[PDB]
This record gives C-alpha cells, structure tokens and sequence, in this order.
RNA sequence: GAAACUGCGAAUGGCUCAUUAAAUCAGUUAUCGUUUAUUUGAUAGUUCCUUUACUACAUGGUAUAACUGUGGUAAUUCUAGA
RNA sequence: AGGAUAGUGGCCUACCAUGGUUUCAACGGGUAACGGGGAAUAAGGGUUCGAUUCCGGAGAGGGAGCCUGAGAAACGGCUACC
C-alpha cells in the first residue's frame, strides 16, 4: 500500500521471539539491517524478556543510549535493531558477553560465551562475484563483504570473521567430516555432520545429515550452514547440542530426573 | 500488625541500570495491606541507602489475606535513581513535582491556533494597534 | 420522544407530473382524515402539520425526493438538568464552555439562558428535576459524566476554577453591596488584582474618562452597564460570564464593549456571552449556541455552531438537529446637576402623533423625562403636562413580594380590555406564566414586559417611554414595537419613544430629535426634523454604519472601515429602503 | 484611491490618502515598472519620479508582475513565484489575482521612487531606518567596510548593544565562512584519511598478487608430474 | 414495525368457529397492506387507527397460524411498550 | 532558546467493504525482464584536462525567510510592496 | 520493427498474418460476493456463515488528471467537471 510498512503488530511477528499475547498491541518490528525481519531477533526483545534487564522500553532505550552494549563492539544504539544468528552482543555489565545461537525449539537462548570467543564470528558465504576493478569479494548471510578473498572460499562455504578486523582469519569447506549446523524450519537448530549432498537441477538442493544419535534427516541447502571439523566446533554449542530429543525423553528428563 | 517479614526473591544484579531488582514478598497477618511507605522505611536494613536513593513500587495482596507479592527495585546513588526511574514514581516517593497543567484537548487546540499564525505573531497585533 | 412532521415545497416539486403518490399511499389519507391534500393541479402539494402521525412512508415512495421529513420541539422527560418543583420552567441541556473562544448563547426571551449560567457558575446548583438531599454533586457528576463537564464540575467541587459573573440585572448590584467609597477611584482597586497596566488599558479602551471622580448611584444605567462589565473584567478569575452585557447601550460602545469581551479569551480560559443581538454578535463570540423550546416551560440547548452560520439559522429556523420556527409645544429649557450641562432647545411636540429620540449614553435623554414627570427643576420656566403623565423606569430590578397578580391590582385589568396585552402575546409565546408566578424570579423580556404593561395600564395619555428594547430580541421586539404604535396612533396619545436599537425606532419613527455632546459635560437636543436627516445627525457623530440585509430586511453593523462603508460615508446614507 | 510610499536609500515609508479623479487621471492604463513623473499629480510630489513595484485592488487581491488584464484571473502558483506562499511540499494552488495594468478599480498602488525632487517630503526626507541585520558573512563584513582581504575580521565586525538598565553587556553576531584553526585540521584530516585509504588499497592488493603466484606454483608446477 | 389502518373482525375457518379481532397495518419501510394479529385477551382497545406498532411473525414462518386466514404475524409492542406487559398490568401507555 | 530556513516525517497507522468471479485471493515458483529512501559492510589519493602562472583553497559568490516598518480585503493557517 | 516504461510484454504505434476461446461448459446475467487464515454444527462423510481483532486487496461523495518524494496517482496533498 504505497510504500513500506513501518509498523508491526503482535502475531504477525514470528513464534520464535516468545512474545505474549497480550500486554499490547503491537510488536517491535525489526529495523532494515544485515539479517531478515522473520529471522532475526531485535535488541529489545533480548534486553526485557529474555534477559529480564529491562521492564519498559524506557529502560531499554536508557541502557543502549549509554553506550555499554554494542553488538559487534560497535556503537547500535537503535532500539529495534535486528541482532540475527551468531552475533557477539558485548556488554559492560561485568564484562558479560552474548552469543546468538539456536535451541533445541529454534530459539535465541542466552548463551555466554568466552571472552576469547568474542573476538570472532563465523558467516555463510552467499556470493563470491567480482566488484569494480575486477577485485573478487565474498558476502556472508548479514551482509558483511570482504575484499580480496582466498580463492579455495567458493558458494556454501563458511568464513570465520575477526570483527575487529573486516578479514578472513579460515575458511571450511563443504562436505562430510565437517560438524554442519542447520537452522531455518522444521530442523531448525540441530547438527548432523552432512552424511551427502543432492545436486537438483532448478535448485533447491536437499543435503542429508546424521546426527550424534543416527536420526538421520533431510534439509534444505540454504537453511543449511557448517560449523567445524568433526569433534571441533569453531563456537561453543549450548546445552542440547544440537540433537533435539522425542517428547519421551522430554518426559524423563525435564519433568521426572531434574525435580527435588 | 505481625510477622511482617521482607522477602526479596529473585534476586537480578543489573550493572548496566546500577541497580538490584528483585520480588518483594510480605507476610503480613493481623493487619490490612502492606503500605508502601512502610517497607520504604524498613528495606534500608538490608540494603543500607536511605530510602530515595533505593525506591520499590509494584505490589498486589495474595487472595484471602496474610500477605502480599510484589516487584521492586533498590538503586545505589540518589542520582542514578532520579535519572532512570520513570518521572511518575518520583511523585509518589515524594522527590519531583510535575508541572500540573493545561487539559490535553486543550494543549491539542493551543497547538492548532499556533499552527494557524505564521512567523511569530506579533506583527499581527502591531497591525491591529495601527488600524485601532 | 420527538413530533415528526413532514414537509413539501421543493424545486420542481411536480405534482401535475407525478400521478401523486403522496396521496396514494399514505396510511392517514387511507383512515378517513385528509392530511396530505393534492390534485393534478398547477400548485403544490399541500400537507398538513396537525395530523401527520409521522412515519416518512410518503417520503420514500414519493417519485421525486421532494417532501422531506422533520422533527417538531416537544418535551419528553428527556436528559432533564433541573426544574422547580411543577407546573413550573425546567431545563434539559447546559453545556461545553468550550475554552479559548468567547461562547454565544441565544433564544427567546425566558428561556433559561440566564438560569444554565447561574449553574455553570455554580451558585444555583441544578437539581435533575428532584427534590435533592444536601450536596449532592457526586449524583449530578454521574449524571452528566460520558462528557466533558465531568472535568468542570469536578474542579469546580474544588475551587480550582474560581467563579464570576455579571449579573443580568443592573440596578440591584450598587443597591446591594453599600460601598465606603464610591468613584471608580477605590471600589475597582480593591475588586481588581491582575495588574497595574491592564486596567488602565480597559478603563482607557471603554472610552469613558467621566466616571473616574463620580459615585455609582449618580450614574445612567448605560454608563453603568459599562462598570458593570468593568467590575466583572478586572475581577481575578478562572472562569468568565457576561450576563446580557449589551443592552442599553450606544451602538459605537458596544463593539469596544464586545472587543474588551475579548481581551480575557485566548490563553486556556473559558468565556460564556448571552446577548439578544442585531449583528454585533459577530464580534462578542466565536461559537453561537441557541436553545429552543417554549418560554417558561421547558427549553432545549443546541450543540454550538459557528456564529456566521448560527446567526444565518436563527432567522429560517430549521437545523441539523430539530426545527424552531421563528419565521403641543415645549421651550428651550438649561438643566444642570453637578457635573453636567443638560441644554435643551424649543420644538412642536404634535398632538396625536409619536416622538422619536436617539443619542449617545450621556447625551441627556433620560433625565429630561424625569424632569417632565416630576423631581427637580426649574430654575426660570417650564411646560406642565396637559394630559396625566405616564412613566417608563430603566433601572428595573423590583421588590414586591407575594405575586405579580397583587400587584396588577394597582393597575386594572377592564378599560380598554378588547386584547390590548393580549394583542402583545398570547397564543405563541403565551403570557399565563407571566401573570402568575413571582416578579422577584421572573427574567429579563418577561420583566421588561410587565413595564410596558404599566403605561396603557393607569390611565394616561402623555407617555415617557426610554429603553423597552432592554432584555428583548427580535421576537419580541418587532411586534411589540408595532402593538405600542398601533395603541398610541389609533385612539389618540402622545409618546416620547427613546431607543438604542435601530429596528425598533426606525420601523415606528417620523419626528426624531437628536441628542448631541460629549458625556459629563454638554448636552444639546436638536429639534425635531426628518428621518433621515437626523439619523444621519445621530450616526455622523458616532462613526457607524449599517448594511440591509437583502433577504430578509435586518441591520448589520459595520467593520468601522470597509469599502462600502467609506461610501455611505461620503454619500450620507446610513438606511436603505424605506 | 491610497497610495503607499517608500524610499529605499533611507529606508522610509508613509502612505497618502489621495482622493479626487482629477488627481490621479496620470496612473490610469499604465504598467507596473513603468516610471511616472509626480509633478502632473500636484505640488507635493513635484520633481520627484516614482517607480511602481507592486499593488492591491478591492477585494485586497494583489497585482501579479506583468501578468497583463486589469480584471482578477485565477492562475496556478507553485513554490519560489510571487503572490502565493505553499503550506506542503511542491502545493500548487489555483487563485484568483489581478494583473499589473492599472485602472480605476485599485485600491493600493504600492509606489516606490526613483529620483528625489525639489520639494522635501514631510516623513521620508527626513527620517532614515537603521538597517537591522548588520552582515553576518565574512566576505560580506570585508566588503561593507572595504577591507581587502588582509585586515582580520574580529576587529572589524557590526556592533550592537543591549542596555538592560542594572547590568549592561553587548551581544554579538557569528561569523560563517571563515578561517580558524579548526578548518585546517579537518581538511588536513580529509586529505589524510584519503592518503591512508588509498595506501591501505595497494598494500591490499599487493599480498593478492602472492596469494595468487603462490597458486600458480603449486597448482600449476603440480601438472608436470602427472 | 409499522403504522396501522383499522380493526377487522376475521372470521375464523371451521371448526374453529370465532372472531379474531386483527389489524391491518401499513409498515413504514415498503409500505405494504399487512393483516397483523392481536395476542391475549382482550387487548384490541389498546391499538387505535394510527399508532407505531412494532410486529413480529407467528412461528410457523409464512402462511397462517392455526384458523385464521390471511394472516401471517402477530404483534409485540405498540407505542414502544409490549402488549404481554399492558395485558399483564405492569406498565401504563403513553397518551402519545 | 520562541520564531523562521534547511533536513526528515506526513505513502506507516486507523477506518470501512461499495465495486470485484479467474480479477482479488491462498499455497507455490521466477525476475539470467527490474526500482529499492533508510540501515548494514565495503567503497573514487589521476577534476586548476595547458595538472608553463590559473582565479584564493588559510577555503570564495548569488540570494532570501524570520525580522523593523508602510498597508491592502467582509472573510480562510489570503498576503503586497520597502 | 520501433516508441513508452525502473522495467519484460498489444502496453502503444506502422506493416504483415488470420487467428484465440469454447457444452471436460466459453461469452452473457445474477449474487442481500472483498479473498483467505477461520466460525457454527459435529459419529463418519458433510451443510451453512465468514462486514468483523491476523495476511492480502480496494476506496476515502462520484469520476478523471497531476505536483512533490525513494515511495502516491495519495485524498486529515492539489487540480478541474458532476
Ligand atoms: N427561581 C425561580 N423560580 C421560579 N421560576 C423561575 C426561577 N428562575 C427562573 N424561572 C423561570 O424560568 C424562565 C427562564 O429563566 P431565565 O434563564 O432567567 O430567562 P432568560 O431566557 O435568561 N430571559 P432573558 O435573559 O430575558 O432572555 C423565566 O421565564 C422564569 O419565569
Ligand atoms: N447628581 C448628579 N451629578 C452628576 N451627574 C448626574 C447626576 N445625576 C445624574 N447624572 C448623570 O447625568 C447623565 C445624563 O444623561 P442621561 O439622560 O441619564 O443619559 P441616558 O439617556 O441615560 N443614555 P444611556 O446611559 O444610554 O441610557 C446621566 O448619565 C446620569 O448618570
Ligand atoms: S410530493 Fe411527490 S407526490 Fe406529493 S405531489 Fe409533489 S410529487 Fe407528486
Ligand atoms: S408523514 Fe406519515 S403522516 Fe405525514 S404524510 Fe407522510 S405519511 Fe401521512
Ligand atoms: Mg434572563
């Protein structure tokens, strides 16, 4: 209707940001930035639900426009900005550090990392082209180009990116061996190592993965993105592991072992 | 009165606010409510920071009676508490006073008849002395 | 609830082209009684008022959209804000004192205006049509909650809005409150608090400059109308009322008066007029407000409208909301007192026939006709009345406790007693309340009215008549005017006719002397000539012109200066179409 | 019909309510621009010549520069154009103005002068505006006074007082578009900046060219042995 | 809801032999002639010709009652008041 | 720090469903037939094309609102000159 | 083959060809028809409703045209006619 859309309501908000129902109408909508609206989480929503910091919008805004907490360590100030998967959130508050990674329920939970971690990040390479002057340059799933790529980083491949730095510090290749993350969907937040991949002329190439249990599954290439060597994950996985258990072991472990 | 018996659960440390957040939970037998103002007087034993320097607000009783949940927050300096607890609260605890003035609709039509005079407006008066 | 009525008259409003369904399906037409009467004829439709049940089923299946539908004035123990007690005034609706802009509130005379302000300010408290148990404002409030004067009241429960008012009546407020001192001197000092420089400007901007050394009593009730509005003025308040500010006063100083009105409106403040107007309303208000209904009984306030507009409604009279349909010799005596020079010159005062005067407050009109009747004077020579003097007092604010019909029996009711103050009102706006009922609760056209029953009451022939037009409008105005010209031309009198409002003189005038020097010091009164020539006298001196308006025949005061004003300047004329 | 009157040396202005056909016959079927002598109108204004710059008729509509028709025609007026001011963005508005032949309709003939007579008027003669808003601009300041370019600003700038009445001081205008240390270090840094992005540029690409021999040698020289 | 036009006296089908005591009625929003029903006993006094009656249909939707013919509604309020309540002398009839 | 100039915003929202039957619409692809303000990440050392004097690059010109004052019209968040 | 659009394209021009739809139901007419997500009822299958809190569409009295902006054919912008 002549033009974008500014507001945002509840329910038309995705599952994932466990936003009630009521106490309001409306919804942060997530402000243009690297990762996608459905997929990303605003800084909002980790500050007052998630992390029980903040009550108010006031107090959201009052903490981000004092500094301290800068995703990438850098400035964000914007109260909806879109802090998508495998961001290093940096805070001063008792030099506390954030990683977002996926659940088990396809989840941004609050998972602390180290403060070696924080140095680093990891990203999908999307597309590999050459720019002006026939420089080559990688782009990763938010965004973040990098000039004079290795020419072994080809489509599908991940890059570790030092943050600090706009520079490619390694890159792994795609195939089995590898400790392969898979997030978007159904099988969002798992691994599964890839067991083999599928070709498909037209598109959309469906890779099998095996996961530490041998439930094996498929997914889809692009909801796909690795990790790590085999027994070496290059981030610290949160508790889970990337396995997701039946509702059975769900009703042995989280509502039979774990009470007093 | 009887019992009484502060109990501050869940507590959350929050640095980046400079401040302590936590439930405030009241037994209170033998008399009705808990008072505000009260537990103000009476948290400074177990923190130590006088009273403005601290706040609490949030409260409801428990059904049937004996006692009370609530939600509240205690901040170190006086300072920081004025500048991060919303205005309203201030009010209550007694530290600000808020400008009590005009009716909205009628701050919404002082608006339009400034929207309705271009430039200052003071012309138009000096025009009017030289007419009449 | 409500009387709907319907209504015909329309562009191309074809009956002989139709083959009239108004006729054919009417269900009163179809029940033996002819309500809706038509032919293939050259005329209108013709329908009746009485009859019509209501319905509106002509009005859809008439072939042209030509008879529309309309809701006549009916009291229906409806919303009800406060009454008496029985067979006594109620009143329905008061309402939105709307802020920064002064609030125009017009009607026919006793319809409750005065009463619906006396409660805004809260000092007659309503009552919901009960017998209320002590102060009960919580009920009132829950009453009238769902709307704005929820706020008021409440407020007004805790005197964050101070209360003021200009009362309606003049002659009670010097009366009442026996000042030390009188002057404007001292008695505005205590009463005013806002500041040194605004005064000066009001007391400067009201043109006066006479009454700064003189006591209160002294005064005309034109000057003292001024102070009036001047005490109100300077008094320190959050809210503001003027009571009828604008009656017995020269047409020059009641767009000043209006003006200085509109001084106190701007910065978040309230202001609420009543005013029974020509076109000087124009100016007093923003938001015109009228109320309707029948006088004396019950009475309707409608939600505001802009006064252009509203004034324009007044006159048709239907509205979007209901439909109130409206339509020998003397010599040349000099007369003095203290700080006055009161000359008179010699004139034929004509047998069987009118005598019309104008002037400035202050011009000397008045007194002469105290002086006529009997009270001081002269020094050298006069001429005594051939025939019994009949009087007309200005100042009317009396005091005959018991009931207005006692004190008709100092008059008498059997002289000439085919209608006469019958003929005056009757049938429409009736008089049965009026000749019961106290004199101490009655307003101000009712008021009025009993004084122009005392004058072809005693019997008297030689009549001084100064100011009727006080708390009247054009109802009651025109055809009162035309009543009193009918008695005094037919069965042979003499009347000295003294207006302020240009209507009422100029529709009876055609001898018209005029009054002529400033206030407080001279006086001179011209002898009788033309119409014209001495109403231009009157308005050359005064600065004013009027506008016919084309229509309906009605004055409009002009914007002081203006493109045909500047004309009528220079040709003269300041009345079209006699 | 009223004149108004404003000669813009001194910056004065009155307006002369002139009645009488006779004395106004001159002005009729005239343009606006055109330059009239004043010694035809009568002895006030003889030896005077005045220049016609603007006007309003009855109605108090304005007369729109040299639009021709001495009637009131209705014509679109957009943004940076006389006779209109736009409330939102690119308004354009249709209303109803009169053209710039004069005629007897007129009401105000905004006159502005050319030549001053023998004659001294009474206001406009005599009294003379101070001009308000001394130049705020340095080059501005330069040419006011006529300073060439190497005399310093800060000495040389418009004053005005503010005499309160107990304690008295002495406000002053800002100077834009002038040099101060500042200036040098942001461009300094500019120019800086770009010098550091553009060696960062070959020092990029110069390590390309070893990742890329290297390619070559092991890549390329590995073929030799199958 | 609709106006009036008069009182009829319906003679009823056999073996229901009686006289019904119905109206006709002219509505407002067609403007249609209309046979309408009285309820209760008594209780034609109560309408007059001209009169704002609000009617209802009987229950078998369309076609007659039970031995009346023609007719096809009842009524429910007449003046704005119910006849179940002025039958049942709870309430009182404005005069107009 | 009112006013105004500039820059943004006012195309989001909220409201109703009259038209509209392969049209809207849902799921589902595609743009290797494209626009994309703004965020987000990268990004033009080579313009005095006589880079031999060429005008200042210690960084230069054209106006113009608010404003002071003179008014026009019955009137609208009408506006005229100086 | 051009023009026009940010663009493909009968979208529109000039020339040339005689096609495309259809009783596996085109074309017309009606709809008290905005389309979905849904709701009511429920053995199972169904039947009726969905203006209405979410997605999408359309229109701000009727039509048509346009300025300005990245974005409108905007209506708490404009323009004319009814
Ligand atoms: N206290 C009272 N007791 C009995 N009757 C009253 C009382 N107050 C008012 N009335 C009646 O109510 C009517 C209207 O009152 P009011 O509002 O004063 O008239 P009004 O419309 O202001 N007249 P005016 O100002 O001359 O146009 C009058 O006709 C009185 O007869
Ligand atoms: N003893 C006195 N000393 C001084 N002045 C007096 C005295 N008595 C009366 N006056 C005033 O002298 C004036 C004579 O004017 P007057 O004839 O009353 O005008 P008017 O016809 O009343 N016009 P208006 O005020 O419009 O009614 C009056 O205004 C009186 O107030
Ligand atoms: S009103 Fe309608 S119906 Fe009655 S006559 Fe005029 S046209 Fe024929
Ligand atoms: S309105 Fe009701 S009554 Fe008056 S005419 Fe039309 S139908 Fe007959
Ligand atoms: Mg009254």
């Amino acid at each position: 209707a002549r033009g974008p859309k500014k507001h945002l309501k509840r329910l038309a908000a995705p599952h994932h940001w466990l936003l009630d129902k009521l106490s309001g109408c409306y919804a942060p909508r997530p402000s243009a930035g690297p990762h996608k609206l459905r997929e990303s989480l605003p800084l909002i929503v980790f500050l007052r639900n998630r992390l029980k910091y903040a009550l108010n919008g006031r107090e959201v805004k009052a903490i981000l426009m004092q500094r301290h907490v800068k995703v990438d360590g850098k400035v964000r100030t914007d109260t909806t900005y879109p802090a998508g998967f495998m961001d290093v959130i940096t805070l001063d508050a008792t030099n506390e550090n954030f990683r977002l990674v996926y659940d088990v329920k396809g989840r941004f939970a609050v998972h602390r990392i180290t403060d070696e971690e924080a140095s680093y990040k990891l990203g999908k390479v999307k597309k590999v082209q050459l720019g002006k002057k026939g420089v080559p340059y990688v782009v990763t799933h938010d965004g973040r180009t990098i000039r004079y790529p290795d020419p072994n980083i080809k489509v599908n491949d991940t890059v570790k990116i030092d943050l600090a730095s706009g520079k490619i510090t390694d890159f792994i290749k795609f195939d089995a061996g590898k400790l392969v993350y898979v997030t978007g969907g159904r099988n969002l937040g798992r691994i599964g190592t890839i067991v083999h991949k599928e070709r498909h002329d037209g598109g959309f190439d469906l890779v099998h993965i095996k996961d530490s249990l041998d439930n094996t599954f498929v997914t889809r290439l692009n909801n796909v993105f690795v990790i790590g060597e085999q027994g070496k994950p290059y981030i610290s996985l949160p508790k889970g592991k990337g396995i997701k258990l039946s509702i059975a072991e769900e009703r042995d472990r989280r509502r039979a072992q774990q009470g007093l | 009165s009887d019992a009484v018996t502060i109990r501050t659960r869940k507590v959350i440390s929050n640095p980046l606010l400079a401040r302590k957040q936590f439930v405030v939970d009241v037994l209170h037998p033998n008399r009705a409510n808990v008072s505000k103002d009260e537990l103000r007087e009476k948290l400074a034993e177990v923190y130590k920071a006088e009273k403005d320097a601290v706040s609490v607000f949030g409260f409801r009783t428990q059904f049937g009676g004996g006692k009370s949940v609530g939600f509240g927050l205690v901040y170190n300096s006086v300072a920081e508490a004025k500048k991060f607890e919303p205005t309203y609260r201030l009010v209550r605890y007694g530290l600000a006073e808020k400008v009590e003035k005009a009716s909205r609709q009628q701050r919404k039509q002082k608006k339009n008849r400034d929207k309705k005079i271009f430039g200052t407006g003071k012309r138009l008066a000096k025009k009017v002395a030289r007419r009449n | 609830k409500n009387s709907r009525i319907a209504i015909v008259s329309a562009d191309k409003c074809k009956p002989k082209k139709c083959r009239q369904e108004c006729k054919r399906s009417c269900p009163v037409v179809k029940t033996g009684k002819l309500c809706i009467e038509v032919t293939p004829t050259s005329k209108i439709a013709f329908i009746s008022e009485i009859l019509c049940i209501g319905c509106g089923i002509c009005v859809k299946k008439c072939p042209f959209d030509a008879i529309q539908i309309i809701n006549l004035p009916t009291n229906l123990e409806a919303h009800v804000t406060h009454r008496y007690s029985a067979n006594s005034f109620k009143l329905h609706r008061l309402p939105t004192p709307r802020p920064g802009q002064v609030l125009g509130l017009v009607g026919t005379n006793g319809i409750g205006k005065s009463t619906a302000l006396k409660i805004l300010a809260g000092k007659q408290k309503p009552n919901l049509g009960r017998f209320d148990d002590p102060p009960e404002w919580q009920e009132i409030i829950k009453y009238f909650r769902g709307s704005e004067l929820q706020n008021y009241f409440t407020k007004m429960l805790e005197d964050d809005i101070k209360a003021i008012i200009k009362p309606q009546y003049v002659d009670n407020i010097p009366r009442a409150i026996k000042g030390p001192v009188q002057k404007v001197g001292e008695l505005l000092k205590l009463r005013m608090e806002k500041s040194p420089e605004d005064v000066k400007r009001y007391i400067k901007i009201l043109q006066l400059e006479n009454v700064l050394k003189r006591d209160i009593e002294k005064l005309s009730g034109g000057e003292l109308q001024r102070f009036a509005i001047g005490m109100s003025c300077v008094q320190e308040a959050d809210v503001y009322m003027f009571d009828e500010p604008s009656s017995y006063l020269d047409v020059k100083q009641r767009l000043n008066a209006a003006q200085i009105i509109r001084s106190l409106l701007a910065p978040t403040k309230y202001v609420i007029c009543v005013e029974h107007d020509l076109s000087v309303l124009d100016y007093l208000s923003d938001f015109v407000c009228i109320i309707y209904g029948v006088p004396s009984v019950y009475g309707v306030v409608t939600l505001p409208a802009s006064v252009r507009e509203g004034i324009n409604i007044f006159l048709d009279g239907h509205i979007p909301a209901e439909n109130l349909r409206f339509r020998f010799s003397y010599p040349s005596l000099k007369k003095t007192q203290g700080d006055f020079v009161l000359n008179v010159e010699e004139g034929e005062f004509s047998d069987s026939e009118i005598l019309v005067m104008m002037g400035e407050n202050g011009t000397g009109k008045t007194t002469l006709i105290k002086l006529l009747a009997g009270a001081l004077k002269p020094d050298e020579g006069q001429d005594i009345p051939k025939l019994n003097v009949s009087m007309k007092p200005q100042k009317i604010a009396p005091k005959f406790p018991g009931t207005v019909r006692q004190l008709f029996f100092k008059k008498i009711r059997g002289q000439f007693l085919n209608p006469q103050f019958q003929t005056d009102v009757v049938k429409p706006l009736r008089i049965d309340d009026i000749i019961d009922q106290e004199v101490q609760h009655l307003s101000g056209g009712e008021l009025q009215r009993v004084a122009i029953v005392l004058a072809l009451g005693i019997p008297a022939d030689i009549y001084l008549i100064d100011e009727p037009s006080a708390y009247l409008d054009s109802e009651q105005r025109i055809i009162c005017s035309k009543v009193i010209r009918r008695f005094i031309l037919h069965n042979k009198k003499t009347a000295f006719i003294v207006e302020h409002d240009f209507i009422m003189a100029t529709y009876l005038a055609d001898k018209v002397i005029v009054f002529e020097g400033i206030p407080s010091k001279n006086a001179h009164a011209r002898a009788p000539e033309s119409l014209l020539t001495g109403c231009n006298r009157f308005l050359k001196n005064l600065n004013v012109t009027f506008r016919r308006d084309p229509n309906s025949f009605r004055p409009r005061i002009n914007k002081l200066d203006s493109q045909m004003d500047k004309e009528q300047k220079s040709s003269g004329n300041y009345f079209f179409l006699d | 019909m009223k004149l108004n009157i404003s000669y813009p040396v001194n910056g004065s202005q009155k307006t002369f309510e002139i009645d009488d056909e006779h004395r106004i016959r001159v002005f009729f079927d005239k343009r606006i621009g055109q330059e009239v002598d004043g010694e035809a109108v009568g002895d006030e204004f003889k030896g005077y010549v005045f220049k016609i710059s603007g006007g309003n008729d009855k109605q108090g509509f304005p007369m729109k520069q040299g639009v021709l028709l001495p009637t009131r025609i209705k014509l679109l007026l957009t943004k940076n154009v006389s006779c209109y001011r736009p409330r939102r963005d690119g308004e354009r508005k249709r209303k109803s103005v009169r053209g710039a032949i004069v005629g007897p309709d007129l009401a105000v003939l905004a006159l502005v002068i050319v030549k001053k007579g023998e004659q001294e008027l009474e206001g406009l003669t005599d009294t003379t505006v101070p001009k308000r808003l001394g130049p705020k601009r340095a080059n501005n300041i330069r040419k006011f006074f006529g300073l060439s370019k190497e005399d310093d600003v800060r000495d040389f700038v418009i004053r005005r007082e503010v005499t309160k009445g107990e304690k008295t001081y002495t406000k002053a205008p800002k100077i834009q578009r002038l040099v101060t240390p500042q200036r040098l270090q942001r461009k300094r840094h500019q120019r800086a900046l770009k010098v550091r992005n553009a060696q960062a540029q070959r020092e990029a690409a110069a390590e390309y060219a070893q990742l890329l021999a290297k390619r070559l040698s092991e890549r390329k020289a590995e073929k030799a042995e199958i | 809801k609709g106006i009036v036009l008069e009182k009829l006296g319906i003679e009823s089908k056999q073996p229901n032999s009686a006289i019904r005591k119905c109206v006709r009625v002219q509505l407002i929003k067609n403007g249609k002639k209309v046979t309408a029903f009285v309820p209760n006993d008594g209780c034609l006094n109560f309408v007059d010709e001209n009169d704002e009656v609000l009617l209802a249909g009987f229950g078998r939707k369309g076609k007659a009652k039970g031995d009346i013919p023609g007719v096809r509604f009842k009524v429910v309020k007449v003046s704005g008041v119910s006849l179940l309540a002025l039958w049942k002398e709870k309430k009182e009839k404005p005069r107009s």
